[PDB]
């Protein structure tokens, strides 16, 4: 009753602080970009008298609508390819059960919305057992690798607490290279994103936030290799279980900090 | 809500001509894809002709191509349909329609592709 | 090891089946839609002869360069509202720590992307601490309300397992009216969405999927009331805990089905 | 499904002692975070004590700190709760709980933080 | 890489006139924001005049407003600067610059706002 109110106050303060920081970091640039395209549009109207202000704003608005829906407004004909072909439909099904939900592909039909509701109600807990199994498989593999070292070093194990500590340290160090650093390097070369855009995609994907602004394997102008789609699929599958384990440890550290605050305030 | 009002129409002999017009309300006519449809008694609304927002790109159904002419005047918020060499098969209630959606007029050949509709004008060829 | 492979096979089959169903339900409708920006752009060039293809291409490319990083909900891109005013920046901060991430508002700047990475790393576990407390608060409140029912159930010599099952189903039934049915009725009247679109929004939001195709409080054409934004904020906050408890019960039902 | 069975409660006079035990089934007890909760009649289940997977990190509620002691024997799949200096306020049904989810070492103080639960053991302290 | 070549300067008396021209290479001149800058000896390039992609929107510095006229001919890939009522203060090397970026000419008043530059044409006005 009192602990839940204390954490609610901390979360509200964290949200207000975050809102103030994100506004200071984004609003002046957004205001600069809004006036920048506004002046270019106003000059376009005086250079091209045959076009009226509404006529131009209709095409510009529709160009933005097509771009945000996956169809590039640059070039002669884009053909729009297919968002619901068996391959992309399988990947869409994954964005639902994993709770990432990029939103680049989403059901328009009534049948798709009805099926999506039931698909997430039974699929999300089903994926959670696979994620618990993968986390256990990773912990058992890392536990075996630490037990082999403790056998060759001739150290007597009083309890599996020493193995648990060493395996958590090696897990977050090695796992950061395998699921965070190396993938971002691949995304920089394949997608052509910046070093920051690539690392921003990894965190947003593995934390299940999935804004949809950056999606690996979604550029029509890029001919992706045969191994690329299944590699990203396997990276999300295991990388979600890695990030969930790291975020669980961070949650424990915050719970430990709460007991220190309780003791100091008492 | 945008209002579309049709005028012109009536009863003519086979081979004669007619000129339909459709006035629209508001100040966004130049942004709509305008089109003409026809409802024969007991038959569904068939596509007649469609026109780009500016009026330079016209598209026609195979049954009225070479005989009908769709045009527009954004200055007067009006879309026109000149019907030459009329046949008894062209007897139907002609509807004016406006589209305020993404895409060109070339693909707006279905009645569901439009957002606003007129009251209909009767055209009879004997 | 063998258990993990068995669940992986089930998940892959569930994904392939889902892919086949979503393709059959969406691909024929997608193939029917012939409206494209390429034809509208080609017609624009013939309607406006004073503009050349490269002159139009230049303005369209610059419009995309000046566009926000977020993808607005379906049918709400011509709003031109400030995506980063204190109010909508506070709501954006919520989409990160709750893991919903609609993506309607998203950081374009380098400073925003760096801060968003650290904001998610420390904010998501912080919100989890709160969600655990809210789930406990819901369980205690429900337990107090059902204590009269459990007293009558215990009087008639009913086993403690039978009482546990009936109580959990009553949590889903009352909780569905409070966090699923009543909110969807409000979204239908306020947003103007269909009965299905409103229920689709609720499930996608409370399961933290958050596609971004439907966002409550994102329509420029609708003048929202003063109480609307904080009501949706409070519904998301407590509704996530109810849905996490329900999804946990669904997982238990699947484990029971496995023993059968 | 993991089964938790409690034993060792009863009725004692104020100031006396008790020792509860909770036996678990399976061969993964050493991987669970064990905890004790108590349900007073008409009151919600409150946190009593929690213990890490090995047993080296203990955490207690302010009402039972200095009087209660949580311990575990992974060899016998059992978690214990030694209750010294019992007060009439400690009269409640005590529940044993196991957490197989990662973490929870001293921080698992909510009922929702656990995955498996016991039947409950009655503990009564009289004046 | 886009090449910009200036022609048309020299040495004139105070009050006289000059007409600079800048030819550009490639087929994307109609998409660039064109501008004129001047480098006085020992100084950084000051802004003189800027022009919209089509040529209908002109912007000038306060020191050259009403005397200089910037114009363009997309047909010949050329930008012009007519300098009337010349003063000794106008003496500098005039640079031609092209901007292939998001934005109107109205804000392109800094040297860093441009992407391509010419080699410079010397303009000298004597008393
Ligand atoms: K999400
Ligand atoms: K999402
Ligand atoms: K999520
Ligand atoms: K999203
Ligand atoms: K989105």
């Amino acid at each position: 009753m009192k602990t839940v109110v204390a954490i609610f106050v901390v979360v509200v303060v964290y949200l207000v602080t975050g809102g103030l920081v994100f506004r200071a970091l984004e609003q002046p640039f957004e205001s600069s970009q809004k006036n920048t395209i506004a002046l270019e549009k106003a000059e376009f109207l005086r250079d091209h008298v045959c076009v009226s202000p509404q006529e131009l704003e209709t095409l510009i608005q529709h160009a933005l609508d097509a771009d945000n829906a996956g169809v590039s407004p640059i070039g002669q004909s884009s053909q729009q390819s297919s968002h619901w072909d068996l391959g992309s439909a399988f990947f869409f099904a994954g964005t639902v059960i994993t709770t990432i939900g990029y939103g680049n592909i989403a059901p328009s039909t009534e049948g798709g919305k009805i099926f999506c509701i039931l698909y997430a109600i039974f699929g999300i807990p089903l994926f959670g057992f696979l994620l618990a199994g993968i986390g256990d498989q990773l912990g058992t593999i890392f536990g075996k690798s630490i037990a082999r070292v403790e056998k060759v070093f001739r150290k007597k194990q009083v309890s599996q607490t020493k193995i648990r500590v060493i395996s958590t340290i090696l897990f977050i160090l090695a796992g950061c290279i395998v699921f965070v650093t190396i993938p971002a390097v691949i995304f920089k070369y394949i997608e052509g994103w910046t070093a920051l855009e690539s690392i921003y995609f990894v965190v947003v994907t593995l934390t299940t936030v999935g804004f949809g602004d950056f999606v690996a394997g979604g550029n029509a102008g890029i001919n992706y290799r045969e191994w690329y789609k299944p590699l990203v699929w396997f990276w999300i599958l295991v990388g979600l279980a890695y990030f969930a384990a790291v975020l669980s440890m961070i949650g424990d550290w915050l719970r430990v900090l709460s007991k220190k605050t309780k003791e100091e305030v008492g | 809500q945008v209002q579309l009002v049709e005028s012109g129409g009536g009863l003519v002999q086979a081979g004669g001509s007619l000129r339909l017009s459709c006035a629209a309300s508001g100040r966004a006519f130049s942004t709509y894809v305008m089109g003409w449809f026809r409802e024969a008694p007991g038959k569904e609304r068939d596509f007649v002709a469609t026109l780009s927002r500016g009026g330079a790109v016209t598209y026609y159904a195979d049954s009225v191509k070479g005989r009908f002419t769709i045009s527009r005047d954004n200055a007067k918020n009006t879309v026109y349909l000149q019907m030459d060499s009329l046949e008894p098969e062209d007897t139907a209630v002609y509807y004016c329609a406006a589209r305020d959606r993404l895409g060109g007029a070339g693909t707006a050949t279905f009645w569901g592709d439009y957002d606003y509709w007129g009251q209909g004008t009767q055209v009879t060829v004997s």
